[PDB]
């Protein structure tokens, strides 16, 4: 009737690094 | 202060720094020429490269200030006729 299907390990997604990038702010105009 | 901001480059992890393919040359990297070169030429005759005092520059500099005495005393002289 119905063929088999076996729970395989899925492939592996192309990762997403999480990470929290900082800038460094601005310089403040000496005057 | 007045809290200034230090040249700063991280790194990429991008396709597109890989592309800059122009040479274009600064202040600095003049300045290190000039360095280098007078470190060498500080090197292969006065033997030692600690660069304290330069003699060459010395000589140099005194010549070109010659060079310039003369160029001072021609517009000097040409203003007079």
């Amino acid at each position: 009737s119905r063929l088999i299907f076996e729970h395989q390990r899925r492939l592996t997604p192309p990762t997403t690094r999480k990470g929290t990038i900082t800038i460094e702010p601005p310089p403040q105009l000496p005057r | 202060d007045r809290r200034s901001f230090s040249s700063r480059t991280p790194v990429n992890e991008n396709p597109d720094g890989v592309q800059y393919r122009r040479g274009f040359v600064t202040r600095h990297q003049v300045s290190g020429w000039r360095f280098v070169m007078r470190r060498i030429a500080s090197g292969v005759a006065l033997h030692d490269t600690r660069m304290l005092v330069d003699p060459l520059r010395t000589q140099s500099r005194a010549v070109l200030t010659g060079a310039l005495i003369l160029v001072t005393g021609l517009v000097g002289c040409f203003i007079f006729s």
